[PDB]
RNA sequence: CCCGAACGGAAACAUCUUAGUAGGGGGAGGAAAAGAAAUCAAUUGAGAUCCCCUGAGUAGGGGCGACCGAAAGGGGGACAGC
RNA sequence: UACGGGGGCUAAAUCCUGGCCACUGGUGGUUGGUUAAAUCCGGGUUCAACCGGGCGAAGCCCCACCGAAGGCCGGGGGU
RNA sequence: CCGCAGCCUGGCGUUGUCCCUCGGGCGUUUAUGCGUAGAGUAGGUGGGAGGGGUCGAACCUGUCCUUUCGGGGGCAGGGGACCCGAAAGUGAAACACCACCCAUGGACGCUCGAGGGACUAACCUCUCGAAAGAGAGGAACAACGUCAGGUGGGCGGUUCGGCUGGGGCGGCACUCCCGCGAAAAGAUAACACGGGAGCCCAAAGGUCGGCUCAGGCGGUACAGAACGCCGCCGUAGAGCGCAAGGGCAAAAGCCGGCCUGACGUGACCCUUCCAAGUACGGGGUCACGACGCGAAAGCGGGGCCUAGCGAACGCUCGUGCCCCCA
RNA sequence: GCCCGGAUCCGGGCACCA
């Protein structure tokens, strides 16, 4: 629940030094959630959605995808951080930290529909409270367009708290572009429920900023 | 007496036999602002004796057990006539 | 104009009815009191108060029991206004 | 104005007035539970009625004392 | 069974001035965190393998506070500059920095209360004064008004069932079911006799198939009157939830398979209740709609039949619509 | 029907006009 021009004003604080500090590296914008009056039992905080962000920040995230022999030469064009083949993913048996490390830093762990039943026995217990959901991929030849959906998408999940800390953007877009980065998130939460009453204050800061104010 | 949790009977809205979920009847809250509660309170203002008769002699020991059946496709509910029993063990 | 029962009936009886009656206290007159819409009713109408025939045992109140109970409107009598 | 006013029981004098505080009653106390109206908070209602929550006195639950307070003063088994 | 006084206690009013403390909140302010596996304090969700580095680091030596003295958190100097892993473990890892949460304490401005203390001018008590007025003591309590809870035969209104070899005590022949009384149609009384019900069962209900029970006889290790097996007889001498009476054998009993007709709506008839009025309750026969079981005709709105149950008003639930005003 | 405490049941104090 925010105004049309509020997001541009929200990014104006983030981009400008009035609510940001310019260090040796480019800043990244993040949002933290602060709400009031939500309980786990009532069964409304089932936030497990994805957002197709049209604007792509220059800094790509750790996105992991597991293709098959059908499209072994299609997923390499999207420049993923780390990719493991279906034919050799079963080799992780016994290993625990390599299972943990390259599943929480990475945004997603996409696995094909053929190995869907195998996507809950190895990464199941290892990502129980962590909250990783493998999204099945289309069985067509083209996968980069599907990966492009997940290059800058964020996996949101909550279990016992009403807040999620997620990536939304950086310092490298237009001041009005955050109105397109956050609109997918705003539309997604709009189209699944309506808990705008529980809101108290929305903090849209940078990586190294402080609490800001969003008009509401 | 034991009764199943699910029973297949006639759904009169669907006009065929469907599955139903079985539960025991329980009444609601008395809801002040009911017309007979507005009248009772209007009668208790002022001076006088106890205004209304109140039961004192009781003979029955059980109560009629009523079954509530909800049609699992359309949520239509049929309520059955009660029957004097101890406590209907509704466990499947 | 204020204060204010019980007997009886409900086939018992306490809410109820009897009844604002009986009774008590205060204040007048040849009559008193009321009286000139912060009223009624309904497609934009009537036009101060009082009394009679009605509306009508209707609306409505009630251990929804025994029982209790209007007003507007219609027809008349007089019909002023400051 | 306590050597008093008020309220009980017994019934001159002599010799005495035993055991029991479980019940009822009276008095006092309290970790604690419950506890009305009013006020306060949340929901609801373009406002209310209406739903909840908190706070919650005396009393009651709980503890102790009192028989010249009402009173009560058995049975069974063995040596 | 109920009321009403009196009494006790709390809110509001009369009712005012100064404080202090505490507990809530609102916009801020901040610094503090060991179930186990391990370089070791993983409390959790993410950006984030880079973050700090004359844009002054890792390291010895002490003052100091603290803790399950585990151990971390802050001090300047001596050091003029270094460490975490992308690497090893964890149902959940990076003291790589930054955010919110659970959770400790304090402070700013505002609000709300709750408690304690003081004061005097309301109010009260006394004294002097013919009055007017003056003085002393208490004091925002008491007292009074109003509302709320408790206590309350102090006082008022009432109710104190019936049948019945008089009434009482007893019993219930006070609602319902079976036999007999009862006189071979129907009806028929006794504080007559012999007894029961106020429920139990998801099967002890529906259907289809197979089978035959109690008891006795002959032959078999333990084997016995009574275990299993092989034969002969057996009109019921068994079983059918529960009283009594009736009914039942390729079953109405016993053992299995599949099921939920213990079904939605709407009628008529019998009995209670003879001919001859009459509430409930119970039962029987069906129509429409839909099922179950059977090859099928068909059987099935509970239990083999006769007991196991309750008006108006009020509340509540189910189910589709109707109404709310000069 | 409540609160609360105790092992769905029990106890205590209040709710409850067919």
């Amino acid at each position: 629940l925010a105004d049309k021009e509020s997001l541009i004003e929200a990014l104006k604080l983030a981009l400008s030094t009035e609510y940001n500090v310019k260090r040796n590296f480019t800043q990244s914008v993040e949002i933290i959630l602060t709400f009031k009056g939500i309980d786990m039992k009532k069964g409304d905080l089932k936030l497990r959605e994805i957002v197709p962000l049209p604007k792509q920040p220059s800094k790509a995230k750790r996105v992991l995808v597991v293709p098959s022999f059908e499209q072994l030469e299609y997923a390499k064009k999207a420049s993923p951080n780390v990719v493991i083949t279906r034919e050799e993913l079963q080799k992780l048996q016994g290993q625990k930290r390599p299972v943990k490390k390259l599943a929480r830093q990475n945004e997603w762990f996409l696995i094909n529909q053929e190995s869907m039943a195998l996507a809950g026995r190895i990464l199941g217990p290892a990502l129980g409270p962590r909250g990783k959901f493998p999204t099945p991929l289309p069985n067509t030849a083209d996968i980069s367009e599907y990966i492009n959906r997940f290059k800058r998408s964020v996996l949101v999940k909550t279990k016992d708290q009403p807040q999620v800390q997620v990536f939304i953007g950086t310092e490298d877009m237009k001041p009005e572009d955050l109105a397109e980065n956050a609109i997918a998130v705003l539309n997604a939460i709009e189209n699944k429920a309506k808990v705008e009453t529980n809101l108290r204050n929305i903090y849209v800061k940078t990586t190294m900023g402080k609490a800001v104010k969003v008009k509401r | 007496m034991k009764v199943p949790k699910v029973i297949k009977t006639y759904c009169p809205k669907c006009k065929t036999h469907t599955e139903h979920s079985v539960s025991l009847y329980k009444g609601g809250k008395r809801r002040s602002l009911a017309e007979g509660q507005r009248r009772y309170e209007r009668k208790n203002v002022g001076y006088g004796s106890k205004r209304k008769p109140e039961q004192k002699r009781f003979a029955k020991t059980t109560k009629k057990q009523t079954l509530v059946l909800k049609c699992q496709k359309c949520s239509y509910t049929i309520v059955k006539e009660g029957m004097r029993l101890k406590k209907l063990e509704l466990v499947e």
